[PDB]
RNA sequence: UUUUAUAUAUAUAUAAUAAGGAAAAGUAUUUAUAAGAAUAUGAUGUUGGUUCAGAUUAAGCGCUAAAUAAGGACAUGACACAUGCGAAUCAUACGUUUAUUAUUGAGAUAAUAAAUAUGUGGUGUAAACGUGAGUAAUUUUAUUAGGAAUUAAUGAACUAUAGAAUAAGCUAAAUACUUAAUAUUAUAUAAAAAUAAUUUAUAUAAUAAAAAGGAUAUAUAUAUAUAUAUUUAUCUAUAGUCAAGCCAAUAAUGGUUUAGGUAGUAGGUUUAUUAAGAGUUAAACCUAGCCAACGAUCCAUAAUCGAUAAUGAAAGUUAGAACGAUCACGUUGACUCUGAAAUAUAGUCAAUA
RNA sequence: CAUAUUAUUAUCUUAUUAUUUAUAUAAUAUUUUUUAAUAAAUAUUAUUAAUUUAUAUUUAUUUAUAUCAGAAAUA
């Protein structure tokens, strides 16, 4: 049959309808006493110019098409070279819009800080517990709400996570202890049983 | 696609038919009837032996 | 261990408790094969080179030499050559020349014998033989169960089959030459698939391209023709056999103190040319490529190889004389005819003698 | 400094050859218009040799491209 060599495209777009394909073959060298790879580069016909650098292809025997070109591409097993340009263009397009959004956010934050006395205000509300400035500050347990800190949110979130983990583990252990109770749990929900119990128990919680 | 001037597939194998090869290569004479010839008998004998072989 | 008890807040601490004992007699080929020595040192060990012990030659030379049988024999100046041979053969291609017999009257024609290859022709010298200059690959060598452009209406020269072998001219005459007659591919329609093409069948178009008679006998008639038969020839067609043309992959010496090289250069599109692909050559228009420190380009050297020779335990290393395969050359260089194939040991031109 | 041989070339010369140009009262074949010499019959009418004419196959001539080999230059 026509000679067939598996290869990787190493140069493309330099010439018209011609690429360089990197063919590796197994040879035995006696002086080393080793099977080693021997490498060559073939000038190959690419009609349609589909193949891109980095793609994994055949190059198959053909009539002489030029002085140095005797092989033609037949198919592309791996389209990595093709994808490397599509992803490039998509990355450019997406980065532009994401840049624009984040720059808008930064400009907005600059405006907020430009607009820009909390201690004095809070003390004025505290002493009140006068009327007009108090109302204006209101527009600008209320003291507790105005001073609620993000750390409390972190504390409650941490407690939620720990409670969830511990409850899951204790229910798993409890159901695993009584094997029949595990089967009842499975049937009500409607080593394989172990995974099914784990899934159902976490879905419960 | 393949190159413009090339053939996508290799030439198809020409499967010999032994009966056809025998018929075309060595064909029995149509004119069986012939008269006496000194060299004609020898030529006929040689041709028959070669065809058989 | 395991299980359980009490106590304490599903878990924890203490206490007790433990299921693993079975038996039986008899039922070679081993493979391939690697040896060192002398010389350092005041002496020792080690590194280290040098030399030696073995085998062999395309051998030469010194001394010596009986016969027979076989295998080799200009490796150097691809330096120059006196002399003789190495490619002729056909009288059944055509012509000539004689002698006798016969009839015809210096000749004419037959029959029988001969000569004639200093005239016109056919076939053979692209082989074989010898050589190794060139060639480091741009076409060379080796190998592949490698290919296509998917190689010609190619037979070179035999086999098997069918056909045909006609007319003129010029030769003094012809199987010599010319002129003429006659006898796969490209399209269109379908079919399939080994399909993004190929193949198959059909119908057309042109295929459309030839030839040659001699030697004998007889049979006719009127020496002339003719008609057969036997022999040897000629042309065409199909198939076979033997063959050719082109490309791919891997390998093929030394020097980078030769590091950059290449502009037809690398690729693309067409056209001319071939049976056939391709910057192989010729023309045109585009792109900027291609090779290279895993060594390009350049230079030097060299015919290449084997189931050949030598050597080694072997991997390998050396040779390429002898046997065999391939290439190139026939004093040097280029081109041309013929041809299927030649830059032919041909021809032409030039160079050398 | 001197000798030598391969290689090349924006240079010079060029055998032969391959294409390619332009020309031929240039030929040869055939096709016409015509002229001589000749042949059969009652003014001929055709024939061969020469005149003019336009298609092929070449010859001489020159246009260009390449080209063995030679100088010149370089290595
Ligand atoms: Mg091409
Ligand atoms: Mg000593
Ligand atoms: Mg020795
Ligand atoms: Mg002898
Ligand atoms: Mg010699
Ligand atoms: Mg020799
Ligand atoms: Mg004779
Ligand atoms: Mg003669
Ligand atoms: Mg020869
Ligand atoms: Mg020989
Ligand atoms: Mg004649
Ligand atoms: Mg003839
Ligand atoms: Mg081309
Ligand atoms: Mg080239
Ligand atoms: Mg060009
Ligand atoms: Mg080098
Ligand atoms: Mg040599
Ligand atoms: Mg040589
Ligand atoms: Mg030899
Ligand atoms: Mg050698
Ligand atoms: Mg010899
Ligand atoms: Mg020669
Ligand atoms: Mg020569
Ligand atoms: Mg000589």
């Amino acid at each position: 049959a026509r000679q067939n060599f598996l290869g990787l495209v190493v140069s493309q777009g330099k010439m018209q309808k011609t690429v360089k394909v990197r063919v590796e073959t197994k040879v035995f060298n006696k002086k080393i006493n080793k099977e080693l790879f021997h490498r060559r580069d073939y000038l190959v016909h690419d009609e349609g110019e589909i193949s891109r650098e980095g793609d994994l292809v055949r190059i198959e025997a053909t009539r002489p098409l030029s002085k140095r070109k005797f092989f033609a591409i037949a198919e592309i097993i791996r389209n990595k070279g093709q994808q490397f340009a599509l992803y490039e263009s998509e990355a450019q397009l997406s980065v532009a819009k994401e840049e624009a959004q984040k720059a808008k956010e930064f400009l907005d934050k600059r405006s907020v800080r430009e607009n820009k006395t909390l201690l004095r205000d809070i003390r004025t509300i505290q002493d009140a517990l006068t009327p007009k400035e108090l109302l204006e500050i209101k527009q600008r347990e209320t003291v507790r709400q105005l001073l609620q800190l993000d750390i409390s949110g972190l504390e409650v979130n941490l407690e939620k996570q720990r409670s969830l983990i511990d409850r899951i583990q204790t229910r798993l252990s409890e159901l695993l202890s009584n094997d029949l109770k595990c089967d009842q749990f499975l049937k009500d929900h409607g080593n394989i049983k172990k995974n099914l119990l784990r899934k159902h128990v976490m879905m419960d919680m | 696609k393949h190159p413009k001037g090339s053939h996508r597939l290799s030439p198809k194998v020409n499967f010999i038919d032994v009966d056809n090869l025998i018929a075309k290569t060595v064909a029995e004479p149509q004119s069986i009837k012939s008269s006496n010839g000194s060299a004609q008998k020898v030529r006929l004998q040689k041709a028959e032996l070669r065809r058989k072989f």
